[PDB]
């Protein structure tokens, strides 16, 4: 019944993933041992979406863990929930990706993908009815960007009709840790625009802006950023895991969210978000949950939506709430902000409403914005890329893996084609 | 004798069904486990087994498990037959073509044979009651697959159809205009009387009459079910002037394709208001001709009435009803067509409206459901085909429908057939 | 008077037998030690000794010890006479020629000696009930050795035969097509009515009706036995229209070689559905004409019916049966041959179906076993002779059969004789 | 009642045999003293299949132990179960085979076979109804390869209609301990193709691959390889020792498994197999048990079956399970993998189901594959043989025993005839 297969690639993908498994195990009431300890039958009713039953009523999450280094497997396996995963689904190399896309895609991960893909088969053939693949990775560095998009290509060719749904942490100028970030991302977005059915674009600059200007965290770690990402990952699948007044499968999102095939690069968000010193003073009610959710400060990519227009927004609400109040607020937003929505679509907002809010919240909304403003995330990458590529800077590390200089020309060409298609509807 | 098969499709049809069967059980005094403590009044809606258990003449169908698995687990899990609750693996994704061509294509065989096992269990059969959303993928595409089969397998039998239809402003989906326009062949060719209803109109009725500031869907479905109880009450109970399900159609439908009546109910009222007004036959009759009580956001004064069925129930008398409709004929703002000099079909039934004990709606000695064929409803079609035109001029979502086995030309062939219905309702007003 | 000798051959026949005798003991109130606490109703199936011990009129035969040594050790060890549980040393290895020519050649004159000592205790023996697998080496080869002897020794006596037959997809052996085709001479020349049954069809009945997701063989044998209790019920009990075991054949068999009826049983239902279900005579009659309830994977709508025996048992009345078969004659999808204008033989018996207390099958006031001669069964033969053709074109396993004393030409002579039966069932439909 | 006579030859045959007697004594509940100590009547019901009854309810195994050296008899007799065998059934020489086939077949074992064969008579005359001979040996070295195939020839001539069933550990290039392994094996396979009714091909390379990839053993001994072999030896006879829903004798296997007389070289395997650290993450049920049982990594010969097609597979299941579920899975495998089964056989899978699973398992399945891929095991031996033989290397050690060079030409001729018959049906 609508099983999902989840795949983690590189350090970032395994870190946002290993936090996501702590979040959905709290929701479904599963112990770090893999045993069930929850309150409610609704927690157990759809546990098959993300888990397998195993002998003695222990539960095994349907995750594949992929890396070219042992050290992130060692960090996950030793971690808060590391004992939950199947020991055979940790698939890894020894020598890393060197922050090189071409090592991921052609050498170090091309060796390993035969050992990954045959585990993705054992999980997918154990499904009753697979709905899709849920892949966590980063577009900077070499493992997530280059091996993760190799793996997307292999799973897309093998499962052409299932949903391919990716959560993609990606480069930005003011929060960067790699010299060759622009190259790796431009080579990787060239695979995402063709193969994925949805890609949720996420930025460490926007995840630090939520931590500083909304949560007011004094020293936000990567563990705090991974918690913001994984809240929206739990959010978008909620309607296949819990009952609701309006149910929306990942495919019911895609049909409403993607007007033209390639315009599937979304921008997520979450509500409520408060400082722990101000939760005492705020109402979680749908109008306040909405005024936050559409705020340019709340979204998890650097794109101010005021520099574009939304094609579609989806608001996946959770909690006991009025359909009049939800339908009123999703109307009031796109009429009072009508200059920020495309006027050849007569209603730009999809709504969904689940009966079960997150543990310790009375209400939640997960936001998905398909916005022409997303052009500014691909443009700033492509312009960082150009200044390095025109002088062939660092290309001996990629051409040493047998990659052509023509493949950089062709990836940047396909990046400008993706920018052109979002600018066209603006 | 006098059976109805009730088919509840997609989330909207199943959730209206979960209110319909909540009401019918109270109205006939059937427990939620199907037993009856202590006349054949239940026989239209329930099959009686020799064990003394009343099993509903219903089919619930959804292409995904979630909503029917809730019916299989809640208070009515003991009522329904375990395989009249039918589920697929895969959601229709608000895509007509998944409902009609790709996903519903598999489950249809199971649905149609479970309908056969109801129809072969009825001693005579009055018609079908089909409940659905116009905006859904299962709602539009599976209902249109099912109706095409039922219209060759049961060609004589009346198919009455209750549709939650897209609003002027309130919407839950981007592709709601595409699914609704693709449905217009179903209602035109494979339906006999189609009751359009609107979420935004009932939300406004709830705000003004029930004093509820922010309603859910449970409040809406308790109004949509109350209409079908009042349509069927003459089939189920004693009355002064009972109306048969085809007697109804012979007065509602002036022309073969002109079978889209409005519906409304009175008194919709809060229990706190209902003490401070007397709610006479003349008051509740006049309430049916207010724009404020129409359950589609269109104005009846921008139309002409072709025919009205005033289906009264509870403590009403033919004296009062004739004296009431004489005041409606006197008012120049309520305009009938020149060719319907009679105008009104009256039904009167002795059974008051049942109150759902958890509901928002008062106990009242009397109600009326007015079902009304009027030219005004063409504006609710003129709204939605203007939403369709903006998106089809871009082909704005068409690859999801073409990708699941639909011909691209069906969108033009559906917008064309809707323009011929919107023509027919303008043509007969003259 | 009215005896039957039941011969259970190989693993399938013995394990069906271990269900049959589990049923007959409950239905006659005989303890598993053969005693009877407190009418001659048992006399068809049990000889009575002066101690008040009822001993079954059965022979169990297997060429290997394992399955009958389990019958000699389980709860029925005290039921059977110890020398009518008959075993060899050596398995037949799924090889027809070991069963017929080499290994069964040694046990046969001991098997006959028990059948003689049973027949000499009968007074007007009604016939034989022979249970076997078509795919087995003992099932095909030993049954075909035994039947050739019984057809010279007891030439007048009716030989009824219950065969587990190879499926479209489900199979347990590579050589199942060879053993089945070599058996077709046995059923044509040395049998009087042969009831083919399929493991894959009962697995699907179990899945859809009983909701048992993953059945064993003990679940199949508790339906195959329920058919033979319903065939024999008129020989054992009072009824409105009892049917004799030759009266059965005079209505089933239109032509000497056209004696391969389908069989089906209704209702197959479990306790969770019986309470919601209708279970009238008209419903359990219509369930026999669904493809979903046939115990061979072939579609009756791809055939024509020659004759049906509707053998009802429990609380039915001839009014209801005539009214039911009148609806079956009305339905144009159930097509009889032009030369059988009567079509139906009806039997009605006052004894309800017994529940085995460990079983999935529910307590029901009524059952019907429909046994049905139809042209459709030729497709189950057309499946299997296409499996045979692929292997015999290579001589793919033939050295195991030629190595154990069979003529190589018997494979051609058996595929030839099957093509003449598959011709005869196509020829009479016209 | 279907007695088996079991015969052990050389070091390997006596080591896989002396472990096999520890496994089937645990099943039948027999103490290392030879006394019965089991739970159940079913353990005692068919004890006669592998044992002789003796005074005081001691049970003696129907084994003959053959070697040309005393040192393996001394190692077995002193071992975990060594006291159980009959002292008269240890038949041995003093000077070994020198790893020479011609010493086994013509000199050192030709002297000894008159003393072996007359013990095989005492055990076969003590049988009520003998079904067959179960011989454990290796094709490398000289005792198992050359004396064991002498003994097969002598027992075949004396018992022509009984099942001759051999378990044959045989050479591979990456795990080898002998220079003259290719010569010894080629001279020995020439006897197996003519005389045996079944031969179960087993490889030390494949037995180590099962220890490393799927058992994840830190250091696998020969004692751990002998445990994998003896699990499948206990497997294939299960249906004459225990009751079942589908019984299959060794002859009921042979009639279904061997299409053409000489195509009887099988490739065994076993399930479940699982690392001791990963058992908690598993479901034991027939669908999961099947997806291991057909994995190229689980079979005990170096062949990947994806380099050929199966003629026949037999799956001998054990445990309480559904016949629908077994018949479903054995259908789903050969329809979803249809390119790996020959398409002139309409069903390639035999099934059998025993009611009694191995002690400490809820289910087990023993796999037997007849596959055209076994050509790779005879091709690589014939290609090693050819290189040594083209220059007559080491042949003075064989021709010194009075063997002809013509017998090497004729054995490798018959080896290529065996390869051609498996390649033909591919
Ligand atoms: C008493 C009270 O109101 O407690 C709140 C709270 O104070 C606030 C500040 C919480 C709190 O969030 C944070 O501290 C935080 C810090 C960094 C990054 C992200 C969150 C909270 O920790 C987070 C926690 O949320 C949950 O437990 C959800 O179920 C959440 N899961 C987890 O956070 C989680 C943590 C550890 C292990 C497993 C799960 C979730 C969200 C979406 C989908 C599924 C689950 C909640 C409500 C609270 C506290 C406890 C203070 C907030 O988070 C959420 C998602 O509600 C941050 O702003 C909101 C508003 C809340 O008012
Ligand atoms: C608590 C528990 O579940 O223990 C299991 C166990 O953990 C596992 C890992 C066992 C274990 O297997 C091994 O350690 C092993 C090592 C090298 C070679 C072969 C096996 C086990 O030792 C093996 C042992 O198997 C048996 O006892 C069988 O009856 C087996 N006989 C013997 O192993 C045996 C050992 C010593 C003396 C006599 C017999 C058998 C196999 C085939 C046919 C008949 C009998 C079992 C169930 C287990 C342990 C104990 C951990 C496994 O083996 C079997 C045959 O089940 C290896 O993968 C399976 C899965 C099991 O779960
Ligand atoms: N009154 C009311 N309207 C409902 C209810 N449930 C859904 N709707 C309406 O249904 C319309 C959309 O149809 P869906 O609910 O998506 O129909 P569906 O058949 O389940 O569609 P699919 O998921 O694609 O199969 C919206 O406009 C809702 O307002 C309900 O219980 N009551
Ligand atoms: N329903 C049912 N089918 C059975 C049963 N046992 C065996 N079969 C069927 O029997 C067929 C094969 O025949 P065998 O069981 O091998 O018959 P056999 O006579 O014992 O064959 P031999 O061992 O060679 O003597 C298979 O297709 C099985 O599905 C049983 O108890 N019930
Ligand atoms: N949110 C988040 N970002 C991370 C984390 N670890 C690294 N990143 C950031 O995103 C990039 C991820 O690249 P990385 O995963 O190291 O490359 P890979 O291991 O080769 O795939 C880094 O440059 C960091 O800026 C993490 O735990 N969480
Ligand atoms: N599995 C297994 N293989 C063995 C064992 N002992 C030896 N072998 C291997 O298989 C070959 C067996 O040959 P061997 O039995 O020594 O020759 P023989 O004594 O002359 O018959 C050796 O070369 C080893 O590689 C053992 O105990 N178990
Ligand atoms: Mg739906
Ligand atoms: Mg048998």
């Amino acid at each position: 019944m609508r099983e999902i297969v989840h795949i983690q690639a590189g350090q970032c993908g395994n870190q946002i993933g290993a936090k996501f498994w702590e979040v959905i195990s709290d929701e479904h009431g599963i112990d770090p041992t893999g045993s069930y300890h929850g309150d409610s039958d609704l927690q157990l009713e759809r546990i098959n979406v993300y888990y397998n039953e195993a002998a003695g009523n222990k539960y095994v999450p349907r995750a594949i863990l992929v890396d070219l280094e042992p050290g992130t497997m060692d960090s996950v396996r030793s971690g808060p929930f590391g004992q939950i995963f199947r020991p055979d689904n940790f698939v890894f190399g020894q020598s890393g990706a060197g922050n090189n896309w071409a090592k991921g895609h052609y050498t170090e991960g091309a060796e390993l993908v035969d050992s990954v893909l045959d585990v993705v088969r054992k999980e997918s053939e154990s499904c009753d009815c697979l709905q899709g693949f849920q892949l966590t990775h980063s577009l900077g560095g070499g493992t997530g960007s280059g091996m993760g998009t190799l793996l997307i290509s292999k799973i897309r060719e093998e499962y052409p009709d299932r949903i391919m749904n990716t959560f993609s942490v990606m480069p930005s100028p003011k929060v960067s840790d790699t010299v060759v970030e622009p190259y790796n991302a431009t080579l990787s977005v060239h695979q995402l625009v063709e193969n994925t059915d949805e890609t949720y674009s996420i930025d460490n600059e926007a995840l630090y802006d939520i931590c500083f200007r909304t949560l007011k965290l004094t020293t936000p770690t990567y563990g705090d950023l991974n918690h913001l990402v994984s809240a929206t990952m739990s959010g978008v699948t909620t309607c296949l895991r819990f009952p609701g007044q309006l149910n929306a499968d990942l495919r019911k999102l895609a049909v409403n969210m993607v007007p033209f095939p390639r315009l599937h690069f979304f921008m997520p968000g979450f509500a409520p978000l408060t400082s722990r010193g101000s939760q005492q003073y705020r109402a979680l009610t749908v109008p306040e949950l909405t005024q936050q959710m559409f705020d340019s400060k709340n979204m998890m990519a650097a794109c101010d939506p005021r520099h574009g227009r939304y094609l579609t927004v989806a608001a996946i609400f959770r909690g006991r709430m009025s359909m009049k109040e939800v339908d009123e607020q999703m109307l009031n937003v796109q009429n009072k902000n009508s200059s920020y929505f495309v006027e050849w679509i007569p209603n730009n907002v999809k709504t969904a409403v689940c009966d079960i809010p997150p543990r310790g919240l009375k209400m939640s909304a997960t936001f998905i914005g398909n916005s022409t403003a997303i052009q500014e995330l691909f443009k700033r990458i492509s312009e960082q890329f150009t200044a390095m590529f025109r002088r062939k800077a660092f290309l001996h590390w990629y051409t040493g893996e047998g990659m052509d200089e023509m493949e950089f020309t062709e990836a940047e060409s396909n990046m400008n084609d993706l920018v052109s298609e979002y600018q066209q509807y603006q | 004798m006098r059976e109805c098969i009730s088919i509840h499709v997609g989330q909207a049809g199943v959730q209206i069904g979960n209110a319909c069967w909540e009401l019918y059980c109270l109205e006939h005094g059937i427990q939620p486990d199907g037993q009856m403590p202590s006349d054949d009044s239940f026989n239209t809606f329930f099959s009686e087994t020799g064990a003394g258990k009343h099993v509903p003449r219903a089919v619930f169908v959804d292409l995904e498990p979630t909503v029917i698995d809730e019916v299989r687990t809640g208070t009515y899990r003991q009522l329904f037959h375990p395989e009249q609750l039918i589920t697929g693996k895969e959601d229709a994704a608000n895509n007509y073509a998944r409902g009609h061509y790709t996903i519903g294509k598999e489950i249809i065989d199971l649905v149609l044979d479970r309908i056969r096992k109801l129809a072969d269990q009825c001693t005579g059969l009055q018609g079908f009651l089909v409940f659905h959303s116009f905006g859904g993928g299962t709602g539009s595409g599976f209902t249109s697959l099912l109706m095409e089969r039922l219209s060759v397998d049961y060609g004589k039998k009346s198919k009455l159809e209750f549709s939650i239809y897209p609003a002027p402003q309130v919407s839950t989906a981007v592709v709601e205009p595409y699914n609704s326009i693709l449905t217009t062949h179903t209602t035109l060719e494979h339906s006999d009387c189609a009751f359009m209803v609107d979420n935004e109109a009932i939300y406004d009725i709830c705000r003004r009459n029930l004093d509820i500031e922010r309603p859910t869907y449970t409040n809406l479905n308790r109004l949509i079910s109350q209409i079908v109880s009042s349509i069927t009450a003459s089939l189920r109970f004693d009355g002064a002037l009972n109306v048969d399900l085809t007697e109804f159609q012979t007065n509602l439908v002036p022309y073969p394709r002109i079978h889209f009546p409005l519906a409304t109910y009175a008194p919709v009222i809060s229990a706190e208001k209902a003490y401070h007004e007397q709610l006479s036959v003349a008051e509740i009759t006049n309430a049916c001709f207010e724009p404020a009580n129409q359950m589609v956001k269109c104005d009846p004064r921008h139309g002409k009435y072709m025919a009205c069925c005033l289906l009264y129930r509870g403590d009403v008398v033919p004296k009062d009803v004739n004296a009431a409709i004489a005041t409606i004929k006197t008012k120049r703002s309520i305009q009938f067509v020149d060719w319907c000099p009679t105008g009104f079909k009256v039904g009167i039934n002795y059974q008051p409206p049942t109150v759902v004990p958890g509901g928002d709606l008062a106990k009242v000695q009397r109600a009326v459901c007015m079902l009304s064929n009027t030219t005004a409803i063409a504006e609710a079609w003129a709204r939605l085909d203007h939403k369709f035109d903006l998106m089809y001029a871009k082909r704005a979502f068409v690859h999801w429908y073409v990708g699941e086995g639909m011909e691209e030309g069906e969108f033009s062939e559906a917008r064309e057939d809707m323009a011929a219905l919107e023509k027919d309702y303008e043509e007969v007003g003259v």
